[PDB]
């Protein structure tokens, strides 16, 4: 179940990016520049977090299945089919034991 | 008119592995009965599988110079011992080619330490009278919890890789 760890790592890194960017914004409003864009590093970090997280969530999302009924009948025999549990009766050899 | 230890062994084994369903099997001689076969369990009022089993066992037993000479049924309900039509038909068909084959039905109301042999002899499969170490063998192997690797014919029709002769049990009882 490594894909779970992968997703948690993506999330942690993304949160780190958000924190870094908030404090950078504070720097901006403090130095009254309000002209410049974000440093590249934050951008790359968040984007890779996003991509990795999607690649992992696709895996852990589940698993597809055929829509042809007889696929799940390939392995089956009368012994299962015949029992009819709501019509059971016990007056048979086993009661000896 | 002899009872072979391994015959009774396989017979009651099959009777025990499917203990709530009616079963039939088949004894093969070369009267001495020499080997039991468990073939079927379930409904048993249905020809085709029966017909092909008889045919195949003929084709195979010729190779070793054996003939069948013997049937046995065991109903699902304990308190019943009566030669239902089917077994009568199959034994009249076997005695058309042997004219000495005998029918068996296990009492099954004792099922511990049983036989009810009939015989046609121009009569409608009338009864007879009782005619050991094999009993001990049966008890031991039964409590050995080994019936779970005993293959019948009905299993062979699902997974071809089995072996309805199951010589493993044969050699096993030989070691005893
Ligand atoms: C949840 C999703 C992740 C949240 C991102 C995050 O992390 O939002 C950043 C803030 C900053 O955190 P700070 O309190 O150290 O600076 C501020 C302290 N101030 C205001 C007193 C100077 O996180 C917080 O505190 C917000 C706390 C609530 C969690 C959201």
């Amino acid at each position: 179940s490594l894909w779970k760890g992968l997703v948690g790592i993506g999330l942690f890194a993304l949160a780190h990016a958000a924190f870094s960017a908030a404090q950078h914004r504070s720097y901006m409003r403090l130095t009254e520049k309000e002209d410049e864009s974000l440093p590249i590093d934050i951008v790359l970090q968040t984007l890779l977090a996003f991509a990795v997280t999607c690649y992992g969530i696709v895996h852990i999302a589940g698993e597809f299945k055929d829509m042809d009924a007889t696929s799940e009948l390939k392995n089956k025999t009368f012994d299962t089919l015949r029992n009819h549990p709501s019509f059971y009766v016990f007056n048979h050899r086993g009661r000896v034991l | 008119v002899k009872l072979t230890t391994q015959a009774y062994c396989k017979m009651v084994l099959h009777g025990a592995k499917y203990p709530h369903c009616a079963v039939n099997g088949l004894l093969v001689a070369e009267t001495l009965f020499v080997d039991c076969i468990p073939l079927f369990h379930g409904t048993l009022a249905l020809a085709p599988m029966l017909e092909v089993a008889l045919t195949l066992i003929d084709s195979w037993c010729k190779d070793h110079s054996y003939v069948i000479a013997g049937y046995y049924q065991a109903n699902e309900r304990v308190k019943d011992a009566s030669p239902n039509q089917v077994a009568e038909k199959v034994a009249s068909r076997i005695a058309e080619g042997f004219s000495d084959t005998a029918l068996i039905m296990v009492d099954n109301t004792k099922f511990t330490m049983t036989i009810h042999v009939y015989e046609h002899h121009e009569n409608r499969w009338r009864c007879r009278d009782p005619h050991p170490e094999a009993q001990r063998i049966s008890a031991s192997l039964l409590d050995s919890r080994s019936y779970e690797t005993l293959v019948d014919f009905d299993n062979h029709l699902d997974d071809i890789r089995n072996d309805w002769t199951n010589p493993e049990i044969n050699k096993a009882v030989l070691h005893l």
